[PDB]
């Protein structure tokens, strides 16, 4: 039920969207 | 970023400091 | 009793080049309490010929090398007199004497020599070597004393 | 409800205990408080520098808590009262103890164990001697003061509704008597004040840890879900057996519970044995018997074939025995304290132990058979007095026919010739005369590890600052050309002039064991002929059978764990087949003393170094160095120190005596003792029944000679073992010709003190087993030494070893560990690496049968007030950290305490809290682990506190090297220029050849340098650095707290060479498809739910270690090395072979690594292994963070070759190191699956296709592997392999 | 501190490999 | 011969090396199946001759062989891994008395 | 039971270094203690033929 | 140099509405 | 979806360094979320085959 | 005792990574002291030829190390005389550096060097490589040295 | 030319690059033997011819030669070690006043 | 969220398979 640990690279992606 | 120019070139080209200043 | 020359089984040539006895360890040994007793056992064996012989007193309480016994049988072949005229052993002690001679010659720790085994069963019952010595000579009879003295 | 979260409510409940009212809130990382001061104030204040009444104005003005300094609220303590004033208790427990206080008039001056004395105003010289006692007995240093340790058991017991016994007659006391001492909050050791009986603080640490010990059972028995222990059919609460227990080992706690130490371990040791159906765990190993590849299976009962064997003459005996020494001891606290209960719970339990069961399989009985084992340590360290006695050989046996003593001897003999021929057919020999010089700092340094001794000398150090003694290993390049000289070899110790001195030290629950401390005139001698047996022994690989003729696996002296360590007792106890016999000796080392022992070991060293007759050390030959070391009067007469022997008069016969027969000089008096002269005008006068003085000798008894064999040896545990293997060796003999054909020997195996056969007992008759067993004692006694038959134990389904308890297949754990006490006043200097073993400890402590809900919340304990009170300056209120001026107004009341937030304990190392994990303790948090526990969605509940607060964490101590107070230039290189290696020694020969060398990679290990980098590395220890820059450290420390931001960061990699397992978050990690579904089996039972998760749903290891990163494969293999691993790590040698660039040949590998002073014999396998991996070797190193370095880990499955299979896919192109931070990431994670219950998966690594995201990782090992600070200083290498490889893989 | 060659490094231990034989 | 021809170098010099150390298991094997296990617990030659032709023709009207379970990667563990008797068996001088 | 030089299988089958194989992978791996329970049954076999 | 994670985590709404939508 | 073993193209695809091809790069690099999508179709067209 | 150069093995020896063997192992590993004690006694025979000859020792696992067998197998061929007019080796010594060429020759070979033994089976009974190159001669002969220095 | 026709390359490539001092130890050797050891107990000619017939055929009426022990691994270290006579004898200008 | 009751259920279901 736990899902997939994302890496950096995709947490750097999310936290620009946010802005851009 | 490119292999076997910025690992190898870039120590031959900064091999300047050895031989003229040597 | 005396002991040996140490000289005769080593050879020393210049300081560090020296020569290596094959029997190192069993010339580095000792006798313990019980173990002098049985040489004075021995030594009261041979100067009186058919009056006091001797067996093998089988104990598990002494732990020794197998090496030790493999090389009593050499030893034994050539001390004791099992001939025509008297013996210092008993008839099962020339037999277990055998046995200990059987797993000395066949138990080859250099290159090996090969072996012709004969067609019956009884020890030292082969023919050793490249010239093809027979050893069933060194088997022991008591009749005319083959294997050892006489 | 939660961990993190009732933790944190009960620990803000014990700091508005322990002070009256601080608004401590969670979101703050620290609060900072005041403490009021008057002794620095009142030294100023004989100076006459005043402005304002210090005083009176303050200490009311902080009772009314309304003035403050700087905004900063300041307050003291609470009062000893006010701890437990908020309810009334009367107690039987302290009626007992008022009952056992004891006036001046009764007291033996020289008891090895402290009674309770009454302390008495105007107190004579001789209160003041037991006054001198009591401050050197009961000394209760660690790690946080017991004032409010005794406000954390107030605050618990109100919340779990119950009330321990040890907080009972503790309120009982404070009530009556207000403070029973002053302890300072600085330094712990510190206690002035005394109360009714000087055994307060002694009496308090019985207290807590009753209290402690009590709020484990009552959580674990929630935790099993069970409301009582069952013994057998009957239900016994465990409560009660502390309620009686305590109460008996109260009147005189340090020799009561001494004397029931040996019943209580042996109660359970034959407890489930000769019960007619017996449950065992079946396991299979190797068909030696000390095999410990072992594997574990289902339980099954089996019938007992030894049910009638039990009613023998041998059993029923001991079990009588063992009545006595209880019904001794209980007949002894009847006396002493007027009290007449007499313990009747226990004694219920012992009446029937061969016949009723014990079952593993239950919880209930392995948690009792755990208790009692449990219960040892509830005095805590045993600080205790030894007369100094001597031998008395007029009484030891002589030599006779009829016993067996010499037959112990030649025996003896014989097995020293044997171990030396063994160590020699193993390239171990004698050192020779060229590398004599340079092996004795070897083997003197890395036996003081072992067995550490003393010669006094005048270390100086200059830019005026003077060192004492400072007895450590660094000694010896002071004075070492000179010890080994004609004049110091050739004195003997017997005079008075000249002596050695003992050293005492505690130990957790035994008796205080004194440590010889020889000289080295007598060590370096006896440490050359030492040294084969030392290092041959400490190879573990050995098989072990009697009809197996070599000693080295026989004999075992001293991976980590011991459950891995100690596989073979949870084997053979399950097996219905082996019977083991395990004796011990009760008073070994005074049995050591006979002849039969040193005689028979110095004539086999003599034949042994025969062969090396020729060969001498400075002329000296080895029949001369062997008495050097050993000696026929040096060890036979040698004078040892101690306390000296003391007797009591009366005032009326000193005054009549006093000028003409009493000197001073010659020996140092104690303090509340009076001096004599001789012994002889001692003893004559002496007796008395006032005794109304004491009276002490200094020059009739000079010393006590002795003849033992002494454990400040450096032959110490290996002839220790020889002469049990000789006594060993000759009760097989004796046994099998008495009764031949009975109880055959299958295994042996000896440790120093102790005996251990597994044997197959073969005739189950009682008639013929006691012939078997009295032959067995009377074999023992015909050896000299004494057995007890109260102490040995020959039972089939019990196997202990070493402290090491096994039941039925299956274990008996024991944590005999203490929390409060040590054996040193621990100082926390580095108080971030001290909490980090902390928390390694109670990971052991929890596997070994403690709750985890409790040793979680004693760690969150500790971390708030570990590093509080070391201050001396002072903050302004606009957060800036300053040293604070001698003023009028900042003197007074300036003290700063800093209580950390208990949530400190679950931010990870790095971001300056520890790494501990509060869903699993032996789990460590590192950045990256801080990330994905957040990002798992169902510990949003539980890291909730620790989310608010993970940044607001202030930084903690540190103790660094500096520029001044650093180099001075003639202390070691005295003996430097005398010890290098000859690789080396040929280098400082030639001038031009230590320049070619400088220009080499070694750098910062230049012959010019090794001897500057060999001192300041000596120079790490107490009196010298960390006493000297105690003064710099605080001037550097409020430097990083101004310069600390709240601003934290995760960070992908570390420094250039580096990376940590953060490596990890490069690419996504899925979890896909379902495993199995079996739980497996394990030998410890008594786990905690979530360390029991842990091993169920994952194995215990099966399979031998992985040798996962080349930075631990290098410590293994320099462990060989003696000198340079306690100095040079793994990290330097590292860095020489990485810029050395491509390793060439061997050849080359060999000879800069003996320029480097490496021993030669371990170079050649070093470029052995290295060029065997050069072509997968990387620029890379690895920073573990101590993963995997507990107990409890490394009896798990995980991190081995067979786990990443089965678990971890990882992509091909990922090198060696990369894959390492990998794994050690994927046991982290698989742990952590398991605790919180999820599913088992196979967790891959995720990478997609697309280029937009597949650039960002080419991108980042392009700069892992080649970073840009390292091009820039020419040390990458572009012809490297896997350089090369990195660029075409991945695109 | 700058990287060694083969020759740069072989010519550097024939030296020092001389003087460890002349101090046996 | 046939590892050789069929080109698989390297896993036949590993073979040809192992030679003298798969000689040395079989020698302490035929020590232990000749002049070690012989009692009157050993199968008499009347029934061993008639071992395999029982297995292959599938008639059972004699004692059934023992069949065991072994692994997959267990065969590579034994072929890496001999056996030397250190410790003979202790009821070996006692067995013709319990025999009798 | 004993295990052969380390040599025999280090001087010709891991010989030829960055090319794996079935054989090379073999090597090393050490055997669990459930699988030297099952060599244990092997030579068991052995000594009792048919 | 390197990357560098932030401390601050708002996105704890987002990114598990995005691992959500991937199971 | 059952994957096969990793031991397949890990002696015979990936079995030496210093070589890539068109299928060496390919082994590895799990899909995405919506070529996985593009599996569910092939298997749709092999059961329903005309 | 004078060495020679290092470039004449880093050339030629280790002169390519990536294959190892039994020349390339034995490259480093200096000696120990017993072991240039030994090289002290092959010096002593070799200037007093007929009357010092030397053998092998029986050490265990030094024997059963194959890449110590097989360079000292042929460096023996080209150090020691035996046969001629003298000798050096025992006749035992000079058996047990034929059996250690013979585990060489055909060490790792590949279907390329064509390799048919002989009639006999007795070690060095092969005619091998593309040129049919006879290595019957290398085996020892006493009575005239067919294999050794002279 | 035994070890090229095996395929040994890089082995035979070395003892080429060996012979030129694997020559001049023989010449060290043969100077030693001829010049330095030509004393009156070196052994005569009429004995030295009949020492290689006497070993071959196991007789022992002279005196056997003096077998000395070497290792397995003194092999390969021999090899690579010469023997430079750094300092000649101290008793070798006084030897024929000795003798006579 | 997590429960610590969860975890023991899997523990009391093997302990009370051992009996």
């Amino acid at each position: 039920d736990s899902g997939p640990l994302l890496s950096v690279f995709a947490l750097q992606e999310i936290m620009q969207k946010v802005r851009q | 970023s490119g292999p076997l120019l910025s690992v190898f070139a870039l120590q031959e080209i900064m091999q300047k400091v050895r031989q003229v200043q040597a | 009793y005396i002991a040996p020359n140490p000289r005769i089984s080593s050879i020393t040539l210049t300081q560090r080049i020296t020569t290596t006895g094959p029997f190192a360890i069993l010339t580095g040994s000792t006798p313990t309490a019980q173990q002098l007793n049985d040489v004075r056992k021995i030594y009261l064996a041979l100067m009186f010929p058919g009056q006091i012989i001797l067996d093998l007193k089988i104990d598990p309480g002494e732990r020794m090398d197998p090496a030790v016994r493999m090389v009593a049988g050499v030893v034994g072949h050539l001390l004791f007199t099992a001939g025509g005229r008297f013996t210092n052993l008993t008839q099962n002690m020339a037999r277990q004497l055998d046995i200990a001679l059987n797993d000395y010659l066949l138990y080859m720790y250099n290159t090996r020599v090969q072996v012709n085994y004969g067609p019956t069963g009884e020890p030292l019952d082969f023919q050793i070597g490249r010239n093809q010595y027979d050893c069933n000579v060194f088997r022991a009879d008591f009749a005319t004393g083959t294997g050892y003295n006489g | 409800v939660a961990i993190t979260v009732q933790g944190a409510q009960l620990i803000k409940r014990v700091v508005e205990r322990f002070y009256p009212g601080i608004a401590f809130n969670i979101n703050e990382g620290a609060c900072y408080i005041y403490k009021f001061s008057d002794h620095i104030r009142r030294i100023r204040m004989k100076h006459g520098t005043k402005y304002r009444r210090q005083a009176e104005e303050i200490i009311r003005n902080i009772s009314l808590r309304k003035e403050r300094l700087y905004g900063i609220p300041v307050l003291d303590e609470v009062e000893w009262k006010y701890v437990f004033d908020g309810q009334t208790f009367q107690s039987y427990a302290f009626e007992v103890y008022v009952n056992s206080i004891l006036p001046w008039s009764e007291l033996d001056p020289e008891e090895e164990f402290l009674r309770n004395y009454r302390v008495s105003r105007e107190m004579t010289e001789v209160e003041k001697f037991i006054e001198f006692r009591a401050k050197n007995e009961m000394q209760i240093y660690g790690d946080i003061p017991i004032k409010v340790w005794c406000c954390f058991i107030n605050e618990l017991s109100a919340e779990l509704k119950h009330v321990p016994l040890g907080m009972q007659v503790m309120a009982d006391f404070v009530n009556r008597f207000d403070s029973p001492f002053h302890q300072g909050n600085r330094d712990l050791s510190n206690l002035e004040d005394f109360q009714v009986a000087y055994t307060t603080p002694l009496l308090f640490e019985m207290c807590c840890m009753e209290s402690i010990l009590e709020f484990n059972i009552k959580m674990r028995m929630r935790e099993e879900e069970i409301s009582a222990l069952e013994f057998g059919d009957m239900k016994v609460d465990p409560v009660g057996l502390l309620r009686e227990f305590f109460i008996l080992c109260l009147p005189h706690p340090k020799k009561i519970n001494n004397v029931l130490r040996a019943p209580y371990s042996w109660f359970v040791k034959m407890w489930g044995v000769g019960a007619d159906p017996i449950v065992v765990l079946q396991s299979t190993a190797g068909d030696d018997r000390n095999s410990k590849d072992v594997f574990y299976d289902k339980f099954r009962t089996e019938p007992n074939r030894y049910k009638a064997l039990f009613r023998s003459s041998f059993y029923n005996e001991s079990r009588r025995m063992n009545e006595e020494k209880i019904l001794e001891a209980v007949k002894y606290s009847q006396k002493l304290g007027s009290h007449d209960r007499r313990l009747p719970l226990f004694e219920k339990m012992l009446k029937t132990v061969y016949t009723t069961p014990f079952y593993p399989h239950k919880s209930s009985n392995m948690i009792l058979a755990s208790f009692l084992l449990s219960i040892q340590t509830i005095t805590g360290y045993g600080r205790a007095w030894v007369k100094n006695v001597s031998t008395e050989f007029d009484k030891q046996l002589k030599p006779n026919p009829s016993n067996l003593v010499q037959d112990v001897s030649d025996l003896t003999r014989e097995f020293f010739k044997q171990a030396y021929v063994e160590a020699k057919e193993r390239r171990e020999e004698i050192v020779k005369p060229e590398d004599l010089y340079t092996s004795m700092l070897r083997l003197a340094r890395n036996t003081s590890s072992g067995f550490s001794t003393e010669i006094y000398v005048k270390k100086r150090f200059g830019p005026l600052i003077k060192i004492n003694s400072r007895i450590k290993a660094l000694v010896i390049f002071t004075k070492g050309h000179t010890v080994f000289t004609d004049e110091e070899l050739h004195k003997k110790y017997n005079s008075v002039e000249l002596y050695q001195t003992k050293g005492s030290r505690d130990v957790p629950i035994k008796a205080t064991r004194t440590i010889y401390s020889i000289n080295l005139s007598v060590l370096v001698p006896q440490l050359i002929v030492t040294l084969p047996l030392n290092e041959y022994f400490s190879r573990v690989g050995g098989i072990t059978s009697p009809d197996y003729k070599k000693i080295g696996g026989k004999v075992i002296v001293g991976t980590g764990s011991r459950v891995m360590d100690a596989a073979d007792c949870f084997r053979n106890s399950a097996d219905r087949d082996i019977f083991t016999i395990a004796i011990d000796y009760s008073e070994y080392d005074t049995h050591l003393t006979r002849h039969n022992f040193r005689t028979g070991m110095l004539q086999g060293i003599r034949e042994a170094m025969a062969p090396y007759r020729d060969l001498r050390y400075e002329g000296y030959t080895l029949e001369q160095i062997i008495d050097f070391g050993y000696g026929e009067g040096r060890v036979a007469n040698t004078l040892w120190n101690g306390k000296r022997r003391l007797f009591k008069t009366t005032f009326d016969a000193y005054i009549r005596l006093d000028e003409s027969e009493r000197d001073k000089g010659s020996f140092k008096v104690p303090k509340g003792v009076l001096p004599v002269s001789s012994v002889d005008v001692a003893n004559r006068i002496a007796v008395d029944k006032g005794f109304d003085t004491l009276i002490a000798a200094t020059d009739g008894s000079d010393l006590a000679l002795i003849d033992t064999h002494l454990s400040g040896e450096n032959s110490t545990l290996i002839a220790n073992s020889m002469h049990n293997m000789a006594i060993g060796t000759l009760m097989q003999r004796e046994v099998g010709r008495e009764q031949p054909g009975v109880l055959t020997f299958l295994s042996e195996q000896y440790v120093g003190d102790d005996t251990l056969f597994y044997t197959k007992l073969h005739t189950t008759d009682t008639k013929v087993f006691d012939k078997v067993a009295a032959s067995i004692f009377d074999t023992v006694a015909k050896c000299g030494h004494e057995a007890s038959p109260s102490k040995t134990m020959m039972t089939p389904y019990s196997v202990e070893k070493t402290q090491t308890h096994a039941k039925q297949g299956c274990y008996v754990p024991q944590d005999r560990m203490m929390i409060i006490s040590s054996e040193r006043r621990k100082d926390i200097e580095d108080v971030q690496g001290y909490v980090r073993s902390q928390v390694q400890t109670m990971i052991t402590k929890v596997s070994r049968g403690f709750c985890h809900d409790l040793a979680q919340l004693i760690l969150m304990l500790k971390t708030t007030f570990i590093g509080a009170w070391k201050m001396k300056r002072t903050i302004k209120e606009d957060a800036m950290y300053r040293d604070r001026k001698f003023d009028s107004n900042d003197e007074d009341g300036f003290t700063l305490i800093q209580i950390r937030n208990p949530l400190a304990l679950y931010v990870p190392i790095g971001w300056n809290g520890y790494g501990a994990h509060p869903a699993a303790l032996n789990i460590v948090m590192t950045e990256e682990m801080y990330v994905d526990s957040i990002m798992i969605s169902k510990l949003d509940e539980i890291m909730a506190p620790i989310r608010r607060i993970v940044h607001d964490i202030p930084p903690c101590w540190n103790e660094t090297q500096g520029d001044k107070r650093g180099l001075i230039s003639a202390t070691k290189m005295s003996f430097f220029s005398k010890m290098a290696r000859p690789a080396v020694q040929a280098a400082l020969s030639d001038p031009q050849i230590i320049n070619l060398v400088e220009e080499l990679p070694l750098g910062e290990f230049s012959p010019g340098r090794i001897s500057r980098t060999m001192m300041h590395s000596a120079l790490l220890k107490e009196s010298s650095a960390r006493t000297l820059l105690s003064s710099g450290y605080e001037l550097e420390y409020q430097k990083a707290l101004n310069s600390w931001i709240t601003q934290v960061s995760m960070r992908l990699g570390e420094e250039s060479g580096v990376i940590s397992t953060s490596y990890a978050k490069l690419f996504d990690v899925y979890f896909e498809g379902e495993l199995d579904g079996a739980p497996h089996m394990f030998p410890d039972q008594n786990l905690s739910p979530q360390f029991y998760i842990q091993k169920m749903m994952i194995g215990p290891r099966v399979s031998s270690r992985v040798r996962n990163s080349y930075v631990d494969r290098i410590d293994v293999i320099l462990r060989k090395d003696v000198v340079m691993r306690g100095f040079i790590t793994a990290n330097t040698i590292l860095n020489v072979i990485e810029k050395l660039g491509t390793n060439h040949s061997v050849g080359d590998l060999v000879t800069v690594f003996t320029l480097m002073n490496i021993e030669t014999r371990v170079a050649e396998e070093l470029a052995e292994y290295m060029t065997s991996e050069k072509i997968r070797f990387d620029a890379l190193k690895l920073l573990k963070k101590g993963i995997a370095g507990d107990e409890f880990t490394m009896s798990l499955n995980v991190a081995t070759q067979d786990f990443i299979d089965t678990y971890l896919a990882y992509p091909y192109q990922l090198t060696k190191t990369e894959v390492d931070a990998i794994s050690l990431y994927c046991t982290q994670m698989i742990m952590l699956r398991a605790a919180l219950g999820l599913p088992k998966k196979k967790m891959k690594i995720v990478v997609t296709d697309d280029a937009k995201k597949r650039y960002k990782i080419r991108l980042q090992r392009f700069r892992t592997h080649v970073p840009k600070i390292k091009v820039l200083k020419k040390l990458i290498d572009p012809n490297r392999m896997t350089v090369r490889n990195l660029e075409n893989q991945f695109v | 501190g700058p990287l060694l060659s083969v020759f740069a490094l072989q010519e550097i231990m024939q030296k020092v490999r001389q003087v460890q034989a002349d101090y046996m | 011969r046939m590892l050789v021809a069929a080109g698989k170098d390297s896993e036949a010099a590993y073979f040809r090396s192992m030679l003298p150390f798969h000689m040395v298991r079989f020698a302490r094997i035929n020590q232990i199946i000749n002049e070690d296990l012989h009692s009157v617990f050993s199968l008499p030659d009347d029934m061993f001759n008639a071992l395999l032709p029982d297995l292959i023709a599938g008639a059972h009207q004699n004692a059934d062989p023992v069949v065991l379970d072994v692994s997959w990667i267990s065969l590579w563990f034994a072929f890496n891994r001999s056996f030397e008797p250190t410790h003979r068996n202790e009821m070996l001088e006692v067995a013709p008395l319990i025999e009798s």
